RNA sequence: UGAGUAACGCUUGGGAGUGAGAAUCUCCCAAACCGAUUGACUAAGGUUUCCUGGACCAGGGUCGUCCUUCCAGGGUUAGUCUGGACCUAAGCUGAGGCUGAAAAGCGUAGGCGAUGGACAACAGGUUAAUAUUCCUGUACUUACAGUUAGACUGAUGGAGUGACAAAGAAGGUUUUCCACCCCCAUAAUUGGAUUUGGGGAUAAAUCAUAAGGUGGUACAAUAGGCAAAUCCGUUGUGCAUAACAUUGAGUGAUGAUGUCGAGUGAAAGUAGCGAAGGUGGUAUUAAUCAUGCUUUCAAGAAAAGCUUCUAGGGUUAAUCUAGCUGUAACCAGUACCGAGAACGAACACACGUAGUCAAGGAGAGGAUCCUAAGGUUAGCGAGUGAACUAUAGCCAAGGAACUCUGCAAAUUAACCCCGUAAGUUAGCGAGAAGGGGUGCUUAUGUAAAAGUAAGCCGCAGUGAAGAACGAGGGGGGACUGUUUAACUAAAACACAACUCUAUGCCAAACCGUAAGGUGAUGUAUAUGGGGUGACACCUGCCCAGUGCUGGAAGGU
RNA sequence: AUGAGCAGGUUGAAGGUUGAGUAACAUCAACUGGAGGACCGAACCGACUCUCGUUGAAACGAUAGCGGAUGACUUGUGAUU
């Protein structure tokens, strides 16, 4: 835990659907520089609280902009969303 | 009915790869060749 | 001895031969050992950097040669007891199971006269002289047949190792060595006579009967079809140019090289092995 | 010349012209074209004549010249026809219908023409 | 410019609605369709094309209110699966070293490289996207540190195993199928009705049974497996009844107080609801047994890895098993298209490309028609029925007269019943040639039925679909075979074989210049080179010149 | 080097087992046998005539058929020349 790879949660449509159910399964965008393992005892350590289950995916680069004069490319990064016991909820 | 390119991205990586590209110093200097003719794509990985 | 083959086909017939399989060999079905047999590789007709070098080779199965103790002096002065003649597609003859007494095997070319449990005994002293023995060129009487001669001081017997092949006995030379034998196919030389040997002849005596009968299996012997030095253009062979079946036109051809192969003798004379030669298939020296 | 639509043939014609006389029956008035309207009127006059009598052998036969929709049933259909449509037009000597021609298409200017009923 | 011009890139109609504006947008009804595919899984690939809402600048064979088009937002979850943390085969790199003007090449120790070996999770669920990946149920697995319970484990080296061809046939097992029965809806109005149609599943995993299958089993030592051995192996004694070692379908209980289930069902055909949820079989079928057995020769991978012997050591224990507890199982990967409206395609080019499922009836078949589930209108349409073009249906008679021409084009093929000549090198010919008949009903039929008899119909019964046209003779080639991308598919090539020559190991020859290597991980019954090229009889003459070899005297 | 696959109907060879039989043979008869650069015939491999067409859908296709269709098997993955 570098302190520097948990960047920001995340708020879309299919999380709102995720958590408006007993999923607890908060979604947060991260550097893929560490594993899951290592992300899910980072979130521990600066939360002081142990996860439940994680998993991990990426955002795919994709092209931005679409057709235009200046085509781009979109970032890479870890989406990691994790399970909590159903007793608690942490806040954010 | 079947044309001469057959696209295949591993076999690439094994073809057109910088790790396997280190097998001749031709490559180097037409490499050199492309910078001094400041290629902006160079390598497969900078499509 | 070989049978003939019933094509039983619709197009034509075939002039084939079989051997026979049933009565001189056993066990056909395939059950070999581990140890020994390491898959014998073909190179294709090719170099080991993958340039042509051999014309008409491919097309074989998968063989295993078989880890043969051709000097035949790892193990001496022990008994041993044939316990099976199997059959050999890696080379010309055919090998055979022996065990030895000490709790070891053995992997022998067997010679024509062996069947299945008879005793034989390797050894570096005067032994039996019936075929089949391992033992030096000191104690032989001139005028027997024996197989399997080295040329070098424990080198290996792999001379006249073939099918049906054997070596002749014509005296000693005198310098305690150079004993003079009648090689196979005519020629006549001396070598050294504290070498090791394989006396009588070898046997499968079918190998100058066998008829092949089809391309196809010419092709899984290895030796695949290929085309005829006169069939190309003048430009890639000298037989090969002019259309209209044109037959050779010039005295005594070339091969596809620069090479004159009819009516001459490839080898060099200036060696000192040149001189320790008797005959060369058609008169002394 | 090769493979391509199969175009105008008469199995074709009369399968169509039997889907927009059901269609007819079934809502009362159809938007076709006068190159279909045309025959198609001669089709309908003549189902109109054969069964008008109302027996089971005239089922029979009109079973063979109706179709489906996505609102009634054939069976609704044809029990409605014999029991008031059919035998309505038994007054007058033909005219049992008009084709009147609409505005062209818009897609490719073809000409359009709706067809009503009466005696 | 040609010119408003050939084509409009393999296929419909209707209703209603949205939209100002409709064949082209949407919802549905039919039709004819792919249906050993117009179906599904799906390697690999392109990579957001995937999904929602708005819109149609540009692209869409008219148009496009739309498109998979653009804009904004959304989308891919892995202790158990696929590719890593285990491993290698061809092959590749390659410490050093060798060769080699440099350069570079060779290649040692090594290290990479699955289409593979070992190898721990299945079902159901919902979504606008996927979910051996998110949730529930049910489980299993690995090391970790402590633990008590049992014990001396045995590797770094060795050995067994892993570890393997092809082809063929029959056995066991559930199966498929059939009838019966249960359950479900279910009495018809147009003549007779005194109904038809559908369904009848449950697993991972644990325990026991395991049908059956393979190959010695118990005892004593040895001179072999750098060292050593109890392990492998050698020779001996006992029994060969199978003792013995060994695996194994499927079966029974859970699993399964459950899901599920056609259907029923509130503005969605959805929540909810939901009946039955089996009997004997097989002379048809697939796979477990099955790295099974046998047969044929073409003789049929390694490494990792499990057992494993001594080594090595252990002892107030190294090591290791069982139980319990706790910890945790990291890497890339998951969309659809996916033999293609997403790959190749110069394209929304009528095309084709890894593997798998693969209906029914007729038939042996998966040959051919139809339809099953699913899916569909191949992004120009509407017309009329001129010439001519493309394809077909029809053609009588002469019936190859056409033309170099049976090029092109018509009976012919299925079923069974007969029967088939010469030649033959006894293989074939031969499905020769040449003919008979094939439908239904009644009875009889046997294991199903073929088959027979009686009767009847038509002009005729592979009733529409799918099925060979021959004989006689010649030239060559025996034949089964390779063919010039795409102008030309063979009497040319190849070919078994015959023949000659050369090659005795640092083999001859071959690759470079060279190590070195093929040759060959060969050993003259083998290979190379030259000629001919089923079978049989032979291949006559001259070494004139030339060539090749040998040679000894002798002029150069 | 490592592999996938080649439906169905098939045909029914030698070997061998046995018997008659012969002094031994030989010969014949019954049987297992599933082999055949074996058949029809598929998926498949490729095209032999004509045809459409040759600014074609086509920088070589499609069809009426066609030769092969257990073997000189089609072909894949990676590498080599």
């Amino acid at each position: 835990d570098v302190t520097n790879v948990l960047l920001k949660p995340v708020l879309t449509e299919k999380v709102y659907f995720n958590q408006m159910g007993e999923t607890k399964k908060y979604v947060f965008v991260v550097n893929p520089k560490a594993s899951k393992t290592r992300v899910k005892l980072a979130f521990e350590l600066v939360y002081g609280i142990k996860p439940l289950k994680v998993n991990t995916l990426i955002r795919k680069p994709t092209t931005i902009r679409g057709g235009s004069r200046f085509p781009g490319l979109s970032k890479l990064e870890k989406l990691a969303v994790i399970t909590l016991p159903k007793g608690i909820a942490i806040s954010v | 009915m079947k044309r001469t390119y057959q696209p295949s991205k591993l076999k690439r990586a094994k073809t057109h790869g910088f790790l396997a590209r280190m097998a001749t110093a031709s490559g180097r200097k037409v490499l050199k060749l492309r910078r001094k003719k400041q290629r902006a794509q160079l390598t497969v990985s900078s499509e | 001895p070989i049978k003939k083959i019933i094509s039983r086909s619709n197009s034509g017939i075939h002039h084939s031969t079989v051997i026979d399989y049933k009565k001189l060999l056993t066990t056909n079905k395939n059950k070999p050992e581990k140890s020994l047999l390491v898959t014998l590789k073909k190179h294709g007709g090719r170099n080991n950097q993958g340039k042509i070098t051999v014309r008409h080779q491919g097309g074989r199965n998968k063989r295993k040669y078989r880890i043969i103790d051709f000097k035949r002096t790892h193990y001496d002065n022990i008994e041993a007891t044939v316990k099976s003649i199997e059959y050999d597609p890696n080379r010309s003859c055919f090998v055979s199971l022996i065990t030895y007494a000490n709790g070891a095997k053995s992997y022998i070319i067997s010679p024509d006269g062996i069947k299945v449990g008879d005793k034989i005994l390797a050894s570096e002293h005067p032994i039996d002289i019936k075929p089949g023995f391992s033992m030096p060129l000191a104690f032989i009487p001139e005028g027997t047949q024996v197989h399997n001669i080295e040329l070098h001081p424990k080198g290996g017997g792999q001379i006249a190792r073939s099918a049906g092949s054997y070596a002749r006995i014509l005296g000693q030379d005198e310098t305690g060595k150079y004993v003079i034998l009648q090689l196979l196919s005519g020629e006549t030389r001396k070598f050294l006579k504290e070498c090791r040997a394989t006396v009588g002849v070898v046997s499968n005596l079918d190998h100058n009967l066998v008829v092949i009968g089809k391309a196809g299996r010419n092709r899984h012997r290895g030796i695949r079809p290929t085309v005829r030095g006169s069939a190309m253009n003048p430009n890639d062979h000298p037989h090969g140019g002019g259309e209209g079946r044109s037959p050779v036109g010039r005295d005594a051809p070339r091969t596809p090289w620069g090479k004159r192969h009819m009516g001459v003798k490839t080898r060099n004379m200036k060696k000192a092995s040149t001189n320790l030669i008797i005959r060369n298939r058609k008169g002394e020296q | 010349s090769y493979i391509n639509k199969p175009g105008k043939t008469s199995a074709w014609r009369v399968m169509t012209v039997r889907q927009q006389v059901s269609a007819v029956l079934a809502y009362g008035k159809i938007e076709t074209t006068l190159k279909k309207a045309k025959n198609t009127q001669k089709r309908l006059d003549k189902l109109i004549t054969l069964a008008k009598v109302d027996n089971f052998n005239n089922r029979r036969q009109v079973k063979k010249w109706l179709l489906n929709t996505n609102l009634f049933d054939v069976d609704q259909l044809m029990d409605h026809l014999f029991s008031k449509v059919a035998p309505k037009y038994e007054k007058t000597p033909g005219g049992y219908s008009r084709v009147l021609k609409l505005g062209p298409r818009r897609g490719d200017a073809t000409e359009m023409a709706i067809l009503q009923l009466t005696d």
